[PDB]
């Protein structure tokens, strides 16, 4: 077990940062949740380690929430742009937001981890490398 | 010198000839394109490397190419 | 390949290599590149449009009705 | 008769059709984009008015229109200095303790740590203290409360609505003739008796009427609440008698010609005043009220209706061999005659002659700013006074890089052979060979006798032999022109025998005299010149000679070289012609412009280092009761700065101590800001350093991985053009340059100031 | 020797050379019908004769410049020629090579430098390693 | 009318609005929820 970080409430070096700062709203609360829940060297900082069995929540919550916030994103653009493709004019469509098929994109993409697990279970995810421009060789 | 080839997907657009800075191409008979006319380089001595004529070309890829080669006096285009 | 068929390029130097294209008209005479071909996408040199030999093309679909 | 009012009504429909059409104006911008330099072509030509059309009275039109709007914007920007300075700042407090209170108008919020940015400014006031200046242009004014900032930023908000209305009504409804906009005598004539000269009789008004008699009061010592307010001392003449005697004639002294009596408040003291250490309010009356008699006398001097005056065409004409000067007769036969059709048609020559006066008129106001501070309580606030000097001296070398620019612009574009046949203009392009030669050699001395000097010095000092440095105690380069210069200026006044007998005390203290201070502080002292100055003075020649070098080989040369001589052809602003003949890369006009650039920011740079440097040195400072003056870098000047080693350790290493050690304080943005400076310049490197066929390699095999996931683009991304990559390049090297010399001053000077 | 009266110019830094001299120099002649101002290829404004006129010029692009963008595109002249002159004083007559224009087709003018085959059919470089021979050259 | 709106669907317009939208969002969660870190989402305040 790692021994050279100890809960910030019981550092003294934290003890000493917590006493010292400036009383506001950017402060208090944040140093009680500190001391309450994170892990503290011996410069009195809370570190992150990764390498506890327990607090894995702690980890797997926020790659988690932006893993999901990243793939919304990118499977919206991709939805989008895979609709302007049978437009006659797709880059008037790409300086022009379609406001009805943007938001059918969101709200197809909302559910983007389930829709990207078909596509590619059905081959619609990716092109074959015969029908994508390259250089030669 | 610098040396100007042309290959055989010449359409004889006569828009590399025009736009020779000093007379380098001329247009010459020939039967493998519509326009029956291709390009040709016969004073490449004179050829300074400005590749203007392979910025006019509108064939892809290119049907003229310039390769830089052996600097002369003419081909620095030096006044001096 | 004719008029309104769906090409693949096959010409490696092409900036449209492996790329797909509509035919708008083919040559009848003994010319070395019969086939016009344009697309969609323009080159670095912002040009449309191209010409190809036969052997140069793949065709992907044929021309409606 | 000639000169007359002719217009189009309803010229231009007004409707937001066009609002959704990017690119109308250009022909090939109009089909949409194909790829991702459409939207860089659409933002790069928004303003080239003369491309969109060739109609040069549609060009006036879009110039008057866009010129309204351009007012409009400085109207709001006035607008929001007023009113911050009404809402979020302490300027009553300010206005009450002066000496002790640090000016301040921004207030941040309270989201992140930032309101730490809240400094403790004085008057019971937290926020960014600010060095625009804005206070003590107040206090000038006679302003004493909020309220009146407040009147005044509505009515900065109703003046824009105005231009704003007005650019709309001269565009779309009521659109001048192109024979309008070529009535020079009459623009002129308007310009310098109603423009300049009636502004300047309405400042000398307010003045008079309001801004002495309140800082006379101020100056006194009275309380804020004491003074009456400034229509008060319009409405009862009493106060005009009792602080002005002569305001008890009224108008009869001066309508007589008997101006002496106006004496009491038109004075002609010279020197500061001691409580502020600003410029007599008096004497900047009279200067401003000599300045609209003489502006309004000159604006009688063009002939426009009744055929009094003086013609532009005539006397251009006349300007020739062999009517000059024996020894001016060499600008041949012709000389000035063919000049009056290129500013009957060209816009671009007049703004780059414009450009080129506002920034000798911005040079001016910095010089003439810090050595005869016109405000109260400014030259002892050595913060804003420093920004003010280096805010316009960059303002300055902007204003003549873009005059180069659109000389340049005018050669390429404007300019007609036919049009100059063997007159001055053709002859100076004849002999631009001439001109660039001796351009280039003098500005090779220049190196050689200043750069090579200073290099000198540094290798003597290292040796340790400092007898054979260039200094004050070596072998000495006395600047004895400017040291006389200096002493007849002092003279003049009393202090080539009193040449200017008028003047009590001497007109700037810089050039000597004596010495003020205000609330312990030095205000003005007479600056020494010796090694030092002569050095770093033909480092600033040197400096300006090889921007002037690139900018005016760039407008010589822009039709055409000896490499290129079809240049004209290929526009002002392409990439090269080829690889050919060697490489013609960054041969057009518009690329010796981006050198320029660069070249104006390394004189300007050394050009405030120097004024920032030897004020902390030789002026500014601290004085105590017995007069013995401590300067804030303790005359480093004169034994450092001879080398660069002195400069890199005593100027940059020493002076960054301040930014460098700004973090846990209310100066940690001006930390973060040099970081953030130091980051822009390395990272315009880039753009600076390659080349778009990498970058466009790159992006294919990117657009590959984007195909193979059918979510590429139908805009094809491109990399930037060469000349657009060269405008990021050098973009961002002035601004992460500029912004690191901003921080590292403010936070200088906000600390130790 | 070559006929023709220069045109009226008071001097310029942009003229000849000692390369005009010592290795070669161009001619470009023409014909006006008026006198009228133009603009000289290496800068300045000159004023050509009604007559014939004959101008001396440094380089091959310069007279090139002038027949085409100027005397063809803005004069409507199309006799201009461009001869080259050595130092001995023989002088060829190289524009237009043979009485017409190079952009217009003409019969009998051979196919020079001319690879039968499309750009991307050149041989690899390792193909011809040592033999002297570059692969746009290449059979 | 129908100019301002397919005004208002320009890519630049569109990427201002969410840009301003989602630093509100940011600041509004700065704001109320100041000192979050990593290992304190989602955490009840002690
Ligand atoms: C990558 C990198 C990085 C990272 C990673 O991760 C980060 C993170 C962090 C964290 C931890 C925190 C919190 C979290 C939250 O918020 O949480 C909630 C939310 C949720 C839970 C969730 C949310 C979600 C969302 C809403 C979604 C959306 C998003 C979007 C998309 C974005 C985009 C948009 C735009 C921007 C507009 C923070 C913060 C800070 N910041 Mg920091 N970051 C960084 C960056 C940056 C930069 C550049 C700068 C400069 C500007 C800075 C600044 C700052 C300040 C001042 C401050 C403060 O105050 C805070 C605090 O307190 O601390 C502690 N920093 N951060
Ligand atoms: C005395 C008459 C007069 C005055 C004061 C002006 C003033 C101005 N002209 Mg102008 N002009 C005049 C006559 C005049 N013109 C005539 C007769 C012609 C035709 C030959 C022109 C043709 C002309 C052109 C073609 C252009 C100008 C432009 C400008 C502006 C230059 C920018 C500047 O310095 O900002 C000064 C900043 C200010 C805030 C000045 C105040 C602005 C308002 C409009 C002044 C109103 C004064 C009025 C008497 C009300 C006063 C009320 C009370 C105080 C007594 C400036 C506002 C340029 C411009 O920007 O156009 C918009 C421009 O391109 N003028
Ligand atoms: C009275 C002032 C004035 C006026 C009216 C003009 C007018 C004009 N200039 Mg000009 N210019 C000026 C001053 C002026 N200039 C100065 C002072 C300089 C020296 C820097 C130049 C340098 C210059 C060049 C080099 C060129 C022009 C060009 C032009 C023409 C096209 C305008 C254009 O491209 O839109 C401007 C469009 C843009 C996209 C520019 C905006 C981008 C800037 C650089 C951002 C600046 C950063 C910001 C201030 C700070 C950071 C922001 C933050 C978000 C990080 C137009 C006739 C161009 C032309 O073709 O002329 C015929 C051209 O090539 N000018
Ligand atoms: C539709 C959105 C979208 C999607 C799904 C992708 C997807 C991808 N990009 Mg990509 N990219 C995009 C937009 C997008 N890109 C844009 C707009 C740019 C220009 C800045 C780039 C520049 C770019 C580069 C330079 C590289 C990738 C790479 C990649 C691949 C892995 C890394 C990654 O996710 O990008 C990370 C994301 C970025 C680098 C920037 C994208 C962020 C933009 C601003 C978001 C735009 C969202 C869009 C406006 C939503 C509108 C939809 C609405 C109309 C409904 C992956 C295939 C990499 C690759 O080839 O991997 C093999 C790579 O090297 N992209
Ligand atoms: C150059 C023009 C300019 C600039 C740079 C600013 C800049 C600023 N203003 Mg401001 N303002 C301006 C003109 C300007 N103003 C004008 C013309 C008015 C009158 C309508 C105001 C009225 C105004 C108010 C009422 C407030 C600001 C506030 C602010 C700050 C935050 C703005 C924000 O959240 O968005 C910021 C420093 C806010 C502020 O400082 O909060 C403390 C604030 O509450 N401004
Ligand atoms: C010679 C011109 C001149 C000078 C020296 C001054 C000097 C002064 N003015 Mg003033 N002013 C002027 C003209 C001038 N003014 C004009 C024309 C107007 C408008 C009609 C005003 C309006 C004005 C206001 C509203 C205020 C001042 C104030 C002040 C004082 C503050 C310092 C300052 O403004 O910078 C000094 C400026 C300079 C040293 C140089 C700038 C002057 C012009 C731009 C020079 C132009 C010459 C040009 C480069 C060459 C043209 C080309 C050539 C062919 C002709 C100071 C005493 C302030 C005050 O109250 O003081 C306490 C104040 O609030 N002025
Ligand atoms: C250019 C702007 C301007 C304006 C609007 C005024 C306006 C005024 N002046 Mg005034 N004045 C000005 C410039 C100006 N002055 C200048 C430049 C001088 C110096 C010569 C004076 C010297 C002056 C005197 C000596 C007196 C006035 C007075 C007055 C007031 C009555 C004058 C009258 O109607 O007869 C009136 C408010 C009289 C007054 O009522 O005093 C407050 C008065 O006695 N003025
Ligand atoms: C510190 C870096 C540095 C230096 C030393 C130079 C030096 C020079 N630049 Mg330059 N330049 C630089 C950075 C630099 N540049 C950058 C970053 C840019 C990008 C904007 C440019 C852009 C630029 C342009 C656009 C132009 C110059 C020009 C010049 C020359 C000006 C004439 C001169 O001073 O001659 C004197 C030479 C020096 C002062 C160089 C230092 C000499 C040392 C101190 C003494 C050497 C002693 C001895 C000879 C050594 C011999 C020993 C032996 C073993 C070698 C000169 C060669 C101009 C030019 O060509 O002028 C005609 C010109 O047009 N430069
Ligand atoms: C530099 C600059 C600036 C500004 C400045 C200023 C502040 C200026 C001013 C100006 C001015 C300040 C002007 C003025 C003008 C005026 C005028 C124009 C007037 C006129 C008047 C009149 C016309 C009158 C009339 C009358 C009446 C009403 C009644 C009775 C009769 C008589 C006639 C007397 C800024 C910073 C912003 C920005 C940058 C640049
Ligand atoms: C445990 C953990 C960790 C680690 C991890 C790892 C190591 C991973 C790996 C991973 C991997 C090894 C991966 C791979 C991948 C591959 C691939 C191949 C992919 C692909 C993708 C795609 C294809 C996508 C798509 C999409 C989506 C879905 C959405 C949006 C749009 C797009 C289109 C982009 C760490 C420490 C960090 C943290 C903590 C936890
Ligand atoms: C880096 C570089 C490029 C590549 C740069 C390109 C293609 C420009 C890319 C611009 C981007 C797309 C603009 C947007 C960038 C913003 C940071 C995105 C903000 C996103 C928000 C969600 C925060 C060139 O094309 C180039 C060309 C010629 C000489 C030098 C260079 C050069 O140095």
């Amino acid at each position: 077990a790692n021994s050279t970080l100890v809960p910030c409430s019981k550092s003294p070096a934290f003890q000493a940062r917590m006493k010292n700062a400036p009383d506001t709203y950017y402060f208090n609360k944040p140093f009680k949740a500190y001391a309450k829940y994170e892990l503290c060297g011996t410069d009195g900082l809370p570190h992150l380690p990764l390498d506890r069995l327990d607090r894995a929540t702690d980890v797997l919550v926020p790659i988690g929430l932006f893993l999901y916030v990243a793939g919304f994103i990118g499977w919206s653009g991709r939805s989008y742009l895979r609709a302007t493709k049978s437009a006659s004019d797709p880059e008037m469509k790409e300086i022009f937001i379609d406001l009805p098929l943007a938001l059918q994109s969101i709200s197809k993409a909302v559910l983007w981890p389930l829709l990207a697990l078909q596509e590619f279970l059905s081959g619609d995810l990716t092109a074959r490398d015969e029908e994508i421009p390259i250089s030669p060789r | 010198s610098h040396t100007v080839k042309i290959y055989d997907t010449c359409i004889g657009c006569t828009q590399c000839v025009r736009a020779c800075p000093t007379d380098v191409l001329e247009m010459v008979p020939w039967d493998g394109c519509k326009a029956a006319q291709i390009a040709s380089s016969p004073r490449t001595e004179d050829c300074v490397g400005c590749k203007r004529c392979e910025t006019a070309c509108p064939t892809d890829f290119l049907s003229i190419r310039v390769y830089l080669g052996a600097e002369t006096t003419r081909s620095m285009g030096l006044a001096y | 390949v004719e008029r309104g068929s769906k090409v693949r390029i096959l010409r490696r130097e092409s900036y449209w290599y492996q790329d797909v294209g509509l035919v708008a008209s083919v040559d009848k005479s003994g010319i070395k590149y019969p086939v016009i071909v344009r697309f969609d996408k323009v080159n670095y040199a912002g040009v449309n449009t191209n010409n190809f030999a036969d052997f140069e093309l793949l065709e992907i679909e044929k021309p409606k009705a | 008769q000639k000169v007359r009012v002719v217009v189009d009504n309803d010229p231009v429909p007004t409707s937001p059709e066009l609002w959704a059409k990017p690119g109308h104006f250009d022909r090939t911008l109009a089909r949409g984009p194909k790829t991702t330099t459409w939207i860089w072509n659409l933002h790069a030509n928004a303003h080239d008015f003369d491309t969109h059309t060739s109609d040069l009275e549609d060009i006036s039109r879009k110039i008057f229109a866009a010129h309204f709007g351009h007012l409009a914007v400085i109207f709001i920007w006035l607008s929001g200095m007023y009113f911050h300075g009404a809402k979020f700042s302490n300027f009553e407090a300010w206005m009450a303790n002066p000496t002790g209170v640090k000016p301040s108008a921004q207030v941040v919020w309270s989201l992140v740590g930032q309101d730490i940015l809240n400094a403790d400014v004085g008057g019971g006031f937290h926020g960014i203290q600010i060095t625009s200046g804005l206070f003590q242009l107040w206090r000038a004014a006679g302003i004493t409360n909020t309220f009146q900032l407040y009147c005044t930023a509505i009515g900065g908000l109703v003046m824009a609505a105005i231009m704003l209305f007005a650019g709309w009504f001269h565009y779309h409804k009521r659109a001048p003739k192109l024979e309008w906009f070529q009535n020079w005598e009459a623009m002129m004539n308007h310009h310098l008796a109603g423009l300049l000269g009636l502004g300047c009789l309405g400042w000398a008004g307010h003045q008079i009427h309001v801004a002495l008699p309140v800082n006379k009061l101020l100056d006194a010592g009275v309380a804020i609440k004491d003074i009456p307010l400034p229509h008060e001392f319009i409405l009862n003449t009493s106060l005009m008698a009792e602080l002005y005697p002569s305001f008890a004639k009224g108008l009869v002294p001066f309508f007589t010609l008997q101006w002496g009596q106006y004496a009491d408040f038109l004075t002609f003291k010279g020197g500061l005043n001691p409580v502020t250490g600003g410029l007599w309010l008096s004497d900047t009356a009279h200067h401003h009220l000599a300045l609209a008699v003489l502006f309004i006398v000159a604006g009688h001097f063009y002939r426009t209706n009744w055929g009094i005056g003086h013609s532009f065409k005539e006397m251009l004409d006349d300007a020739k061999s062999p009517n000059m000067l024996p020894f001016l007769n060499f600008i041949g036969p012709v000389g000035h005659e063919g000049l009056d059709k290129i500013f009957e048609t060209s816009w671009h020559a007049n703004l780059s002659i414009h450009l080129v006066q506002f920034g000798t008129a911005s040079l001016l106001v910095a010089h003439h700013m810090y050595a005869m501070p016109p405000y109260p309580y400014l030259a002892t606030d050595y913060a804003t006074a420093l920004s003010l000097f280096t805010h316009h001296v960059w303002i300055a070398g902007f204003c003549i890089v873009g005059g180069a620019a659109h000389a340049a612009i005018f050669m390429v574009r404007d300019y007609d052979p036919a049009h100059h046949v063997n007159n001055i203009l053709d002859r100076t392009l004849r002999h631009r060979d001439v001109i660039i030669s001796h351009l280039a050699w003098v500005c090779q001395f220049l190196g050689f006798h200043s750069f090579a000097m200073y290099c000198h010095n540094d290798t003597m000092r290292a040796f340790g032999r400092p007898q054979d440095m260039f200094s004050d105690t070596g072998i000495q380069l006395q600047p004895i022109f400017a040291q006389w210069i200096q002493h007849i200026h002092t003279a003049a006044v009393g202090a080539l025998g009193t040449t200017a007998p008028g003047i009590g005390a001497p007109v700037s203290y810089a050039w000597g005299g004596g010495m003020v201070a205000v609330g312990g502080k030095v205000a003005m002292m007479p600056i020494a010149l010796g090694t030092a100055d002569f050095l770093i003075h033909h480092i600033h020649a040197f400096t300006i000679h090889v921007t002037v070098l690139v900018l005016f080989k760039g407008v010589l040369f822009a039709r055409g070289s000896r490499l290129v001589p079809d240049k004209a052809n290929l526009g002002f602003r392409f990439p090269c012609d080829g690889p050919g003949r060697g490489g013609t890369c960054q041969v057009s006009a518009w690329d010796h412009v981006f050198l320029g650039l660069f070249w104006m920011y390394n004189s300007l740079s050394m050009v405030v280092f120097h004024f920032s440097w030897k004020m902390q040195s030789d002026v500014w400072g601290t004085v105590d009761s017995d007069g013995i003056v401590t300067h804030l870098t303790g005359g480093n000047f004169a034994t450092s700065s001879i080398t660069n080693n002195g400069w890199l350790r005593d100027f940059l290493w020493a002076q960054s101590a301040q930014v460098i050690q700004s973090y846990n304080s209310s100066l940690s943005a001006y930390g973060l800001m040099f970081l953030a400076g130091h980051f822009i310049f390395g990272f315009s490197l880039m753009f600076l350093f390659s080349g778009r066929g990498y970058w466009q390699e790159l992006i294919e095999s990117i657009v590959w991985a984007h195909n193979k996931l059918k979510v590429a683009p139908a805009i094809q991304p491109r990399a930037l053009s060469i000349v657009h990559g060269r405008a990021v390049g050098v973009a961002h090297y002035l601004l992460g340059g500029i912004v690191t010399t901003w921080a590292f001053f403010l936070a200088r000077m906000s600390a130790i100031g | 020797t070559l006929e023709g009266q220069t045109p009226i110019f008071g001097g310029g830094t942009g003229g000849l050379l000692t390369k005009a001299e010592r290795e070669e120099k161009y001619v470009i002649t023409w014909t006006s019908p008026k006198e009228q101002v133009f603009e000289m290829p290496t800068g300045g404004s000159a004023i050509m004769r009604q007559g014939k006129n004959k101008l001396e010029i440094a380089r091959k692009e310069y007279g090139i410049a002038l027949g085409g963008q100027q005397l063809r595109a803005k004069f409507k002249i199309n006799d201009y020629k461009i001869y080259r002159v050595y130092p001995n004083g023989e002088t060829q007559m190289i524009h237009p090579a043979d009485g017409v224009f190079p952009e217009k087709v003409n019969q009998g003018r051979p196919k020079v430098r001319y690879v039968d085959r499309n750009i991307g059919s050149n041989p690899s470089p390792a193909k011809l390693k040592f033999s002297g021979v570059q692969p746009y050259d290449a059979p | 009318m129908q100019h301002v709106f397919k005004y208002l669907t320009l890519a630049p317009v569109m990427a201002t609005f969410t840009m301003v939208a989602l630093s509100v969002v940011l600041i509004m969660l700065q704001i109320w929820f100041p000192g979050l870190q990593y290992g304190t989402y989602f955490k009840p305040t002690p």
